[PDB]
């Protein structure tokens, strides 16, 4: 799931909003597959109907957190037409997080996750345009 | 922390048994110990780095002695062609490789 | 255990690291690891009750898996280079199973989940082995493939291993398990400079087994395995409860301590290669490991827990338990700092 | 089909692992194992191995798997659809495995593999009077001195270890 | 980092260009600072064991302090060697590629602009 | 990469020796004696040049010098030497010991009528000196340039400019 | 330690004989003469061929033929 | 690479995702341990005897030796534990989760 | 290829008679029996000592299994050296029935 980052970063933004949204919906199911993995995982379920129903709640959640944080993304970039600009991730993850909070039927979860995911997005897109690296090759 | 005991007291524990070009029971060779000694001759002392990008050619020779990968590609053109020519009605086998014609010794 | 049998014993616990620290064929590697692992078993065992048995098997069955996984790597580098010299791997894929299996012999997350139960498991002297002697060979497996292990592997376990040993130690009471969740703490603070610098990797290590080794030997001469029976310390024995105070909160990495010493010099190596986001984050997490620190030395030595009537009988007694290096590794575990340039000594 | 033999006997090898991977009780488990450990020697006395393959009987298999077998006819007391599944699940993969790389003649699982019968890289020569696994196999008195004693003495400590975690005391 | 430098010569604590070197003098202060910590090993291990803490095991003290100072006389040498070391193969380096160390011109505040941002 | 050189079937092309593996095991120790310079000259060749494309002439002497070993066996001595044959091609180890009487009767016809004198025990696999008048192969395994190694270390060494430099240590 | 060994053989003469046995292979190999000549048939044993030595022209001691008097005789083995 | 190579290494795959799978008994994980150590008993036999590498035959019998002495430990942990519980269920080794 | 034949026939020849011997008496129509042991119904009590016997001659074919190639190593040219590690390897065996027996390993199965 590493060119799966990639085609999210390859179409520039405000440009493509489909793509962008379904690049951003793929990167968080496959995120949410792998929560639901480990979820299975170290907690043991029921049923596999309880499983599969685990699954596919964690999957559709962060598949949603990620879709409404990549439409909410690229329709502040078109609508501001600033596509280097960290507030529309900003504004993005703040949608991603109210997201969350209506997946998790609360709002003090959802003010939360607006402003911790919020600053992550704004965070990443910053990293994204002044190169910020965190698995850095060794150089010295 | 390798501690390298075995060179600062001279002894021989497992260099041994360490490469195929080494000394062998019988003076038997390995089926790639020429290949093995020109990539270890390369590569000798000019450390790792330097090793792996000015010894290339013969790391490479010698991973396609060990693996034989070329090798085996260039049998299975070589014979699925030949196979495709034989359907195709467009080629008949020697005697020679049909087994007609009494080995030479 | 007859002391012979146990001395021949911790000898070939050693003997076993030795072969994997000296030797130059890889089955020498793998035969130091079994001889190691075969050795330490009855260690794990001295005291014969179920817990022991449960924490043997569990340990057994994760560095047999390892063992094995060592193994396909090896004769996957046969494979693929035809020969069996100790340095780097000459297949990315042998690069990844040695690598995992290298973190499983170490316990990093996510293959920590053995070390919790087995430290809590067996006595507090193996699990001192077990902390302390059982990383130095795999993290000199790592030292000696570090041209070949994979800088996102290596930086993912060590950032899971760095938050998961921060996460764990949290909920704990036991004081094994909270030296056990700190071992994995520190082994991803260990094998996050790996590739960047491997001197400060040994000056972590040998920072942290002075530490640990200080810690368990304290753990030892009190006879405490909980925290609320560490807390009838300062009615027992009032030196053991700042002994524990400075030891740590130098674990935690608060200066002016020698634990304070490996991270710093981490970050130190960490910004140099324009890495700044990663040690950011591994020191913001390693505030999780200081705080599970600070509720052990609130509940030790800062307060006075309430004790009981019989500990007036015990006031009557003096330690006869060899405190082996205890003055020394206390002194080594807190006011090292001013010492940091010694680290050129590992080279 | 003679020319793929070895090959062959590596699909029922790893068939046999199939067998008892997914592990219907450890008792058929051992048999699998056994069924596999006599298919993989004869995979090796194929090659030349003739000394190691009857060490896949003698040690591995009359002397290891008898003491698998012995210590399970002391446990699990005399009288799935997971085994059932996971069964035909591996059989599955492994008959595809198998589709794959002879109409193809080329796989790649996380390899490239040649899709050939694997006689074709073997040597073209002689070894003369003697086999060379078996001189190689008796220069472990010779060269390998300090591998008889690393192993030799890992097995007496094994014995000492045997002894001291089954005594109990 | 080093680790070729002293692989020729493998498991030398101090090899024999270390005899080049200055020694640490006796009064070193970090040499005093070790001998300082093995006073305070004696002090911790009067006090864990329930002496009187300045005055009993003078001689264990000592041997504290003997101990201390004589491996930390070594641990320092083998630091400045090490450090020796460090510098020597930075400027043996430097001196042997010319092309990659060029000597930069070092212009005057005169020609040097810089923009002015001011406080108000 | 290159193309592979092979000689033509033309080059290939000799009177073979077709006779059986105890017809050369029983004339083996005079077919050493007698024919022992084209052999040793092949052999020679053979491990110094590395490559059978290299050695073919002195091959095709090998083959040349075996016929006339034969021939002069066939002149001269075929019946003691068909006699010990067929004894020695019964044994489905081929022992020598079991025909030591018609291993005798072909020495005594052989030493006779030829002069050949029967190798004793040593003196087969002893090492020999071969004086050829072809070239020392200067680069027998083909190897390129070599590369050259980093510059090692000279000068006598200084202490550190001021100490370890390390953040505020002034040693 | 007359008593002992008498004392030993009436009660495990089996043990008696297994260590008796077992210093006798132990010891007996560094006291015989002809320890010597098992190396010497050991590496008198042809398992190679012989490959030749290329006559530079100064080798007196490498004969030009097997039945030259020069090299390795074996008439040690021959008699013993 | 070679056809058979492929098998042995599949094999040593199936009997680690058994291994990496437990259903009830530590026998039949002790079996899966000591298939994959079969796997690579026979991928290095193979390798060793297809390079002519004539010093390196004598490594897969070591490669058994220790190895089955690792197993031989591992019985008797499972003994123990046997006689523990009367069973060498693995749900029965849960007293480390507190 | 012959030794192929060899085990496929002496297989065959097995699998025959024991059909034969599973199935000629099943032709009889004799009776269905009804018939509704020295332990009762007591479960398998574990015994230590066949499982220590079990092991330890496991321990012994190991060491064994280094003692083989034996009649191949008197064949080499570093005699000393082949002689003192045969004579070592023997001596370890030895060290572990000794060691079997003094810690009362072999007893009641001697
Ligand atoms: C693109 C693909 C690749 C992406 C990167 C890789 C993917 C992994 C990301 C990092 C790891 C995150 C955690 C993974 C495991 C999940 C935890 C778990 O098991 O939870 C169950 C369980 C929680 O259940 P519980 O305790 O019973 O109580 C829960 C309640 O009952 C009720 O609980 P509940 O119903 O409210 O929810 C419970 C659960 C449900 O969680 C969810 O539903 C959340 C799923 C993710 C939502 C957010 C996705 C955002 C994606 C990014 C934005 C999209 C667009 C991006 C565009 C590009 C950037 C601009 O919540 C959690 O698990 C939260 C804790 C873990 C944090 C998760 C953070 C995910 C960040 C992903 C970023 C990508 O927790 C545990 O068991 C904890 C112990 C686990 C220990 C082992 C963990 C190992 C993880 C390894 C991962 C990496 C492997 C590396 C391999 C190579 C080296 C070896
Ligand atoms: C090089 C690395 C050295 C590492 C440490 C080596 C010793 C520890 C390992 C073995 C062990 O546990 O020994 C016990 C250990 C003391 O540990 P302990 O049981 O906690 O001692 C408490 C009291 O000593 C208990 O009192 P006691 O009445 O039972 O016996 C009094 C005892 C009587 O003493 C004797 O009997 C000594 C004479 C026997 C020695 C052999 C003679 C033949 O006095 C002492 O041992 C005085 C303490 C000596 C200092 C111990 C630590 C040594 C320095 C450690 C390395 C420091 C590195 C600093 C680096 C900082 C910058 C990075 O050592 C000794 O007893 C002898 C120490 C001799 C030091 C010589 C250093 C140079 C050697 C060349
Ligand atoms: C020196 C530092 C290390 C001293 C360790 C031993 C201290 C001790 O036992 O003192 C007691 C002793 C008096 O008491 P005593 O009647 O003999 O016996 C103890 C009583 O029974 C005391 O009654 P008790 O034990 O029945 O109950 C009261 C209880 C009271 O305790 C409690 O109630 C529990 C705790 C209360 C709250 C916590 C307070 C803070 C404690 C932790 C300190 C943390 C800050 C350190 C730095 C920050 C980083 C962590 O416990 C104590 O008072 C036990 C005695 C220890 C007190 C002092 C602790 C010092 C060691 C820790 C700090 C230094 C090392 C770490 C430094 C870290 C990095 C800089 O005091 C002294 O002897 C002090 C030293 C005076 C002379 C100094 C001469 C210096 C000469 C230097 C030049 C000569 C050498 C040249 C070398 C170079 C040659 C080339
Ligand atoms: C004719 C033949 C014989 C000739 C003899 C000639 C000499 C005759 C006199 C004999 C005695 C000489 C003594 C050594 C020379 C002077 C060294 C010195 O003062 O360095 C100043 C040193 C650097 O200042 P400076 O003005 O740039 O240099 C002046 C000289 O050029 C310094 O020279 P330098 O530039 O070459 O110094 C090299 C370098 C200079 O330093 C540096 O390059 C900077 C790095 C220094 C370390 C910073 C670490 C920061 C983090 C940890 C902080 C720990 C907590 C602080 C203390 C807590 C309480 C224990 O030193 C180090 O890196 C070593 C570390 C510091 C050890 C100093 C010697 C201590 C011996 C006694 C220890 C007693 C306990 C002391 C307190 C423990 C902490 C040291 O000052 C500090 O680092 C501040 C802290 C004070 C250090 C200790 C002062 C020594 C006297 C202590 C007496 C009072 C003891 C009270 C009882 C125990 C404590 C409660
Ligand atoms: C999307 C499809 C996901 C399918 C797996 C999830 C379903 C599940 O967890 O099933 C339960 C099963 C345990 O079976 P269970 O029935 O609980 O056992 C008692 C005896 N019947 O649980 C398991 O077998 C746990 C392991 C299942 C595999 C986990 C990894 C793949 C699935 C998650 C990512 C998708
Ligand atoms: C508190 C937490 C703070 C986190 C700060 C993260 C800052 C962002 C750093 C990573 C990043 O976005 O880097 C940009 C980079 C694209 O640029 P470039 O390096 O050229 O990539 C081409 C690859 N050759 O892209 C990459 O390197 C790969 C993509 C990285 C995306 C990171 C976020 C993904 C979603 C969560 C996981
Ligand atoms: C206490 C110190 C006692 C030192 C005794 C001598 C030890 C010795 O000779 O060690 C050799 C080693 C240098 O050998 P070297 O091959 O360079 O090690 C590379 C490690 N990756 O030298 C060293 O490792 C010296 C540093 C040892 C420090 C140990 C305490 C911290
Ligand atoms: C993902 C990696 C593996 C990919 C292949 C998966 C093969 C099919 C197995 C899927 C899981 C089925 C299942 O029920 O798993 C659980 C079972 C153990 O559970 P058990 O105790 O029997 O029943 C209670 C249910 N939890 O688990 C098992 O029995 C698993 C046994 C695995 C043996 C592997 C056989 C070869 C598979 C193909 C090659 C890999």
């Amino acid at each position: 799931a590493k060119t799966l980052l990639h085609q999210y970063w390859d179409i520039p933004e405000g440009t493509e909003c489909h793509r962008k949204t379904y690049a951003a919906t793929s990167i968080g199911g496959a995120s949410g597959l792998v929560v639901s993995a480990y979820s299975v995982a170290l907690k043991t379920p029921t049923s596999f109907l309880e499983g599969v129903a685990r699954t596919g709640r964690y999957t559709f959640t962060a598949a949603a957190i990620g879709a409404i944080f990549g439409l909410t993304s690229c329709i502040s970039a078109q609508v501001r037409e600033k596509p280097d600009d960290p507030l529309n991730y900003l504004i993005g993850g703040c949608a991603g997080g109210l997201t969350l909070g209506a997946r998790t039927r609360s709002y003090g979860i959802g003010a939360a996750a607006c402003a911790y995911m919020g600053l992550t997005a704004a965070l990443v897109k910053m990293g994204q345009l002044e190169g910020w690296k965190v698995f850095a090759e060794p150089k010295v | 922390p390798f501690f390298d005991v075995q060179k600062k007291l001279g002894v021989d524990l497992d260099h041994w048994m360490t490469i195929q070009s080494a000394e062998q029971p019988h003076r038997i060779p390995a089926r790639c110990h020429a290949f093995e000694k020109e990539w270890i001759e390369c590569a000798h002392g000019i450390g790792s780095i330097r090793a792996e990008k000015e010894c290339k050619i013969e790391f490479e020779d010698f991973r396609e002695c060990l693996l034989r990968q070329k090798t085996m590609k260039r049998l299975n053109a070589i014979k699925r062609q030949r196979d495709k020519l034989i359907k195709e009605g467009k080629y008949t086998p020697p005697p020679h490789h049909s087994g007609q014609e009494d080995l030479r010794p | 255990m007859n002391p012979i049998i146990l001395i021949i014993i911790l000898m070939t616990v050693m003997l076993g690291t030795i072969i994997v620290m000296i030797s130059t064929h890889w089955l020498l590697i793998w035969i130091g690891f079994e001889m190691n692992m075969l050795a330490i078993i009855p260690i794990m065992m001295k005291k014969h009750n179920p817990r022991a048995t449960e924490a043997s098997t569990k340990y057994f069955l994760t560095q047999s898996t390892a063992s094995m996984l060592l193994m396909m790597a090896i004769i996957i580098n046969l494979m693929f280079s035809g020969q069996w010299t100790v340095m780097k791997l000459f297949n990315p894929m042998a690069s990844m199973l040695m690598t995992m299996a290298l973190a499983m012999k170490l316990g990093m997350a996510p293959f920590h989940f053995w070390v919790p139960e087995v430290t809590q498991g067996i006595p507090l002297s193996s699990g001192l082995i077990l902390l302390t002697w059982q990383k130095l060979a795999p993290m000199s497996v790592l030292y000696q493939i570090l041209p070949s292990i994979n800088l996102d592997l290596i930086l993912t376990l060590s950032i899971l291993s760095i938050t998961i040993g921060g996460w764990g130690g949290l909920n704990q009471t036991q004081l094994r398990k909270i030296m056990a969740y700190s071992s994995i703490a520190h082994m991803g603070w260990m094998t996050a400079v790996l590739l960047y610098n491997p001197t400060m990797t040994l000056l972590n290590l040998i920072i942290y087994i002075i530490m640990t080794s200080t810690m368990f030997t304290l753990f030892m001469a009190n006879s405490t395995t909980t925290t609320l029976s560490l807390s009838h310390t300062w009615n027992k024995a009032p030196i053991m409860t700042i002994l524990v105070l400075i030891t740590l909160l130098s674990m935690g990495g608060l200066p002016p301590l020698s634990g304070f010493m490996p991270k710093w010099m981490i970050i130190q190596e960490m910004t140099k290669n324009d890495s700044i986001i990663l040690p950011t984050l591994m020191a913001i997490t390693a505030l999780l490991n200081l705080y599970f620190y600070m509720r052990l030395t609130y509940s030790t030595a800062l307060t006075m827990f309430p004790s009981t009537n019989n500990m007036k009988m015990k006031w009557q007694f003096p330690t006869t338990k060899r405190m082996t290096l205890l003055p020394t590794m206390t002194v080594l575990s807190t006011m090292l700092l001013p010492l940091t340039p010694i680290l050129s000594i590992l080279e | 089909m003679m020319t793929y033999i070895v090959f062959i006997l590596s699909i029922i090898f790893v068939m046999g692992f199939v067998g008892f991977s997914s592990k219907p009780s450890p008792i058929y488990g051992g048999l699998g194992l056994i069924v596999s450990g006599g298919v993989g020697c004869g995979i090796v006395l194929n090659f030349g191995g003739s000394f190691l393959g009857l060490m896949v009987f003698l040690i591995y298999l009359g002397g290891m798997m008898v003491v698998f077998g012995y210590t399970t006819a002391m446990a699990t007391e005399q009288y799935n659809k997971v085994v059932l599944g996971t069964f035909i699940t591996g059989l599955l993969m492994e008959f595809l495995m198998v589709y794959y790389v002879l109409k193809d003649k080329e796989v790649e699982i996380v390899f490239k593999f040649n899709g050939m019968g694997d006689w074709v890289i073997y040597d073209t020569g002689d070894s003369g009077f003697f086999s060379e696994e078996a001189m190689g196999i008796a220069a472990l008195y010779s060269y390998g001195t300090w591998l008889v004693i690393v192993t030799g003495w890992s097995l007496l400590i094994g014995v000492v270890v045997i002894m001291e975690i089954t005594r109990g005391n | 980092m080093m680790t070729g430098r002293q692989a020729r010569a493998p498991l030398q604590f101090l090899p024999d260009e270390a005899r080049s070197l200055p020694p640490p003098k006796l009064t070193d202060p970090r040499l005093a600072y070790i001998g300082f910590l093995g006073y305070c090993s004696g002090l911790i291990d009067n006090a864990i064991r329930r002496r009187p803490v300045l005055s009993a095991g003078l001689h264990r003290q000592f041997l504290y302090i003997t101990s201390f100072v004589f491996v930390g006389y070594y641990l320092l040498k083998r630091q400045d060697y090490m450090y020796a070391v460090r510098d020597h193969d930075m400027f043996s380096y430097i001196k042997s590629h010319p092309e990659d160390f060029p000597e930069k011109d070092k212009k005057t505040y005169r020609e040097v602009f810089e923009e002015f941002h001011p406080v108000r | 990469p290159g193309i592979v050189e092979l000689p033509s079937l033309e080059d290939l092309k000799v009177q073979e020796v077709k006779v059986s593996s105890s017809v050369l095991k029983a004339a083996a120790h005079h077919y050493g004696a007698q024919c022992d310079k084209p052999n040793k000259e092949f052999m020679l060749c053979r491990w110094e040049e590395k490559d059978p494309r290299r050695c073919l002439e002195e091959g095709k002497l090998v083959n040349q010098c075996a016929l006339e070993f034969f021939r002069q066996i066939k002149r001269h001595c075929a019946e003691p030497f068909t006699e010990y044959w067929t004894c020695i091609d019964y044994s489905g180890l081929q022992l020598f010991r079991r025909c030591r009487k018609e291993q005798a009767q072909f020495d005594k016809c052989v030493l006779d009528k030829l002069g050949w004198v029967r190798p004793d025990l040593g003196e087969l696999s002893k090492v020999t000196k071969v004086k050829t008048d072809r070239p020392l192969p200067e680069n027998p395994y083909h190897s390129r340039a070599r590369p050259e190694p980093n510059p090692e270390v000279e000068g006598d060494l200084k202490p550190a400019r001021h100490g370890s430099r390390l953040f505020f240590w002034t040693m | 330690v007359a008593a002992f060994l008498k004392n030993v053989w009436a009660k495990e003469p089996v043990l008696v004989a297994s260590f008796a046995i077992a210093g006798l292979a132990v010891i007996l190999p560094t006291l015989s003469p002809y320890t010597k000549y098992s190396l010497m048939i050991n590496r008198a044993t042809p398992y190679n061929y012989p490959v030749p030595l290329r006559d530079d022209g100064n080798m007196p001691d490498v004969p030009s033929h097997p039945q030259d008097p020069q090299g390795p005789s074996l008439e040690w083995l021959k008699r013993l | 690479m070679s056809l058979v190579y492929m098998n042995i290494m599949m094999a040593f795959t199936v009997s680690l995702t058994g291994l990496l799978m437990y259903r009830s008994h530590l026998m039949s994980s002790l079996l899966c341990l000591e298939g994959m150590m079969l796997s690579l008993f026979i991928l290095a036999t193979l390798m060793i005897l297809n390079s002519h590498f004539t010093l390196a035959s004598m490594m897969p019998i070591i490669l058994l030796v220790f190895a089955a002495c690792e197993a031989a430990l591992g019985l008797s942990l499972l003994v123990m534990v046997s006689n523990t519980y009367g069973t060498d269920y693995v749900q029965n080794l849960n007293l480390l989760q507190c | 290829m012959n030794l192929m034949i060899t085990l496929l026939t002496n297989f065959t020849l097995a699998t025959l008679l024991v059909t034969i011997a599973f199935w000629l008496p099943q032709l009889n129509v004799y009776s269905e029996k009804t018939s509704p042991d020295p332990m009762g119904s007591a479960r398998l009590p574990f015994s230590m000592k066949f499982f220590l016997v079990a092991i330890t001659f496991l321990l012994f074919d190991l060491e064994i299994a280094l003692l083989l190639p034996l009649p191949w190593a008197s064949q080499t040219t570093n005699l000393n050296t082949m002689l003192t590690m045969a004579l070592l390897l023997i001596f370890l065996l030895a060290v572990s029935l000794a060691y079997e027996w003094t810690q009362k390993g072999l007893e009641w199965t001697e």
